[PDB]
């Protein structure tokens, strides 16, 4: 049949111990539903399909969040179907937070160009922008360019290393750009 | 002059299942708590009196440690494959010491915490309790990992102050046994060989495990020819050990086995 | 990556005299990885009520075990210790000598 | 008391 659909409430970014529900869903009434994960430690889940409402779901509830329950996550729906979109779900909260700061400054005039950076003394071989965004480290930072400016809003930042893409740092202070 | 010491050992069975942890500690010479993940109900265990009347309150923020740990070896096997490029196929051995070593005055002398993989070194706390060695190129990612997440310093609280105060708990409770020495029971046995003979030293059922055994001859230190046996444990919280010598027949009564032991107010002579 | 051989000793708790109840040890040490299998024999056959001790290692990360059971020394009968290693190319046996 | 700590 047709691949359902998959994602996270409320997001793809786990804190360290706590939870996240992943929920299939789909127009077709599946009898059962299958949750598969690549990553560190490899697994298969499946629940027993709802229908009520409009919609057929099942309700994976990923608890007390530790490092092998990060990784890529497919979903199935029952011979199988065809797999749905793939979705990452990150561990974050594991080191010590980076810095983020605005070159030009956090409020600018429209039009102008503004660039943010983040950096850290730890040797993270990547960061990611948050409002994603993500480049590599080479005080280790890396840079990004946003543009001519229109629309401002909040943004949080993270380190990681390169073995375990799934593994983030702590949430760096969130920073506001305002453009006047 | 006195220590607290953990030993924990994590295997992989690939086919088989799940790695198996198991974790034992002592107190200066005496084990008295124990965990294996084996069991029926795992849970630790008590194996020494002095431990068995701590509440149940104490005992389950045990258990839920070791499990903790049980399960963060687990992932920790996988990484050292993928640092290393091992396939998945094969078994491997991961090991963790750590403790205290106290002075005579009860506060710090110095504190321990290393790991070894497959039997090799692998990271190590400095003696400084604030930096690492790593031993290869693989070690170096999990340095930086501690580095970052600000590791050392919760490793250093430990050991300074937690595993202080609690081996100081435990010499008291148990300084009926702890602190009171049982001096070793000693014995001489004469076994011929042909027309020379072998003279051997016995000391059994003495606690500590450290002792001191020599032979002599005419009061001088006549030690060339002395066989000498490992310490071995003798299975209810004593240990053993002997000394031998071969001598020409008839000269038997000019030997002396001298030994030294925390428990004997002062070192002991023997003679056939 | 690194294997030990095992070292074996085989000796009683308290000293042997004939008809009475002592312990029979066997205490292997030195020996890397830790799978390892040990056997009490009482004339060439198995014991089958042995325990053991809780696994440990030592400074240089290597493992020591203590088995023991409960047995009658008597005259005319033989004791022995059976270990099996990765290491050894056959199974190593160590008979109980009462003088050692 | 036993202490429990972070992966390597």
């Amino acid at each position: 049949h047709r691949k359902p659909s998959l994602l996270a409430h409320p997001g793809r970014l786990v804190k360290s111990e706590e939870t996240v529900i992943l929920q299939c869903w789909s127009d077709v009434r599946f009898e059962h539903f299958l949750l598969h994960r690549e990553g560190k430690f490899k697994d298969t889940l499946h629940l027993i399909g709802e229908h009520h409402d409009g919609v057929s779901k099942a309700n994976f509830s990923i608890g007390p969040m530790m490092q092998d329950l990060a990784g890529t996550y497919r979903c199935y729906g029952s011979q199988l179907s065809a797999p749905s979109d793939p979705l990452d779900i990150v561990i974050t909260g594991l080191y010590e937070k980076p810095s983020l700061s605005a070159q030009p400054g956090p409020t600018v005039l429209a039009g102008e160009s503004v660039t943010l950076s983040c950096s850290s003394r730890s040797s993270y071989d990547m960061y990611h922008l948050s409002l994603e965004c993500r480049f590599s480290a080479g005080t280790f930072q890396a840079d990004f360019p946003l543009g001519p400016a229109t629309h401002g809003g909040t943004y949080r930042c993270f380190g990681s290393f390169r073995d375990s893409p799934y593994e983030w740092s702590n949430s760096s202070d969130p920073l506001l750009v305002s453009v006047i | 002059s006195h220590s607290m010491r953990y030993f924990s050992t994590s295997v992989s069975r690939p086919g088989r299942g799940e790695p198996h942890f198991i974790a034992v500690g002592y107190v200066d010479d005496t084990q008295f708590v124990r965990f294996d993940s084996d069991a029926a109900s795992p849970r630790g265990e008590p194996r020494a009196p002095w431990v068995e009347q701590e509440g149940p309150e104490y005992w389950d923020r045990e258990t839920q440690k070791y499990k903790r740990q049980a399960q963060t070896d687990r992932v920790s096997l996988r990484n050292l494959r993928g640092y290393y490029n091992q396939s998945e196929a094969g078994s491997h051995t991961l090991q963790w010491m750590f403790g205290c070593d106290l002075g005579p005055d009860g506060r710090l002398l110095r504190g321990y915490d290393q790991s070894a993989y497959d039997g090799k070194d692998y990271i190590a706390l400095n003696e400084d309790l604030r930096s690492w060695t790593a031993a290869d190129t693989a070690a170096q990612i999990t340095q930086r990992k501690w580095e970052a997440a600000r590791e050392a310093e919760q490793r250093r609280a430990y050991l300074e102050g937690t595993c202080v105060e609690w081996l100081r708990r435990y010499l008291e409770n148990g300084k009926e046994t702890l602190q009171r020495a049982e001096h070793p029971k000693t014995h001489v046995t004469h076994h011929p060989v042909s027309e020379e003979a072998t003279l051997r030293c016995w000391a059994l059922g003495f606690y500590p495990a450290e002792i001191t055994l020599t032979w002599q001859w005419d009061g001088e230190d006549q030690t060339q020819d002395t066989e000498l046996v490992e310490t071995r444990p003798a299975g209810d919280g004593t240990f053993q050990k002997w000394a031998a010598v071969v001598v020409p027949s008839g000269e038997e009564q000019r030997y002396t086995c001298h030994v030294q032991h925390e428990g004997l107010p002062e070192p002991l002579t023997l003679r056939w | 990556a690194i294997q030990r051989t095992p070292k074996i000793q085989v000796y009683s708790r308290h000293p042997a005299e004939n008809g009475k109840s002592n312990f029979l040890n066997c205490y292997v040490s030195g020996f890397h990885p830790s799978d390892i299998e040990v056997d009490l024999l009482k004339n060439g056959e198995r014991i089958e009520k042995v325990e053991h001790s809780d696994l440990s290692f030592s400074k240089d990360w290597s493992f020591y075990l203590l088995y023991y059971t409960e047995f009658t020394p008597t005259e005319k009968d033989e004791y022995a210790c059976r270990v099996n290693h990765v290491t050894l190319s056959q199974p190593k046996i160590v008979k109980w000598d009462r003088d050692m | 008391l036993y202490n429990t700590v972070a992966t390597l």
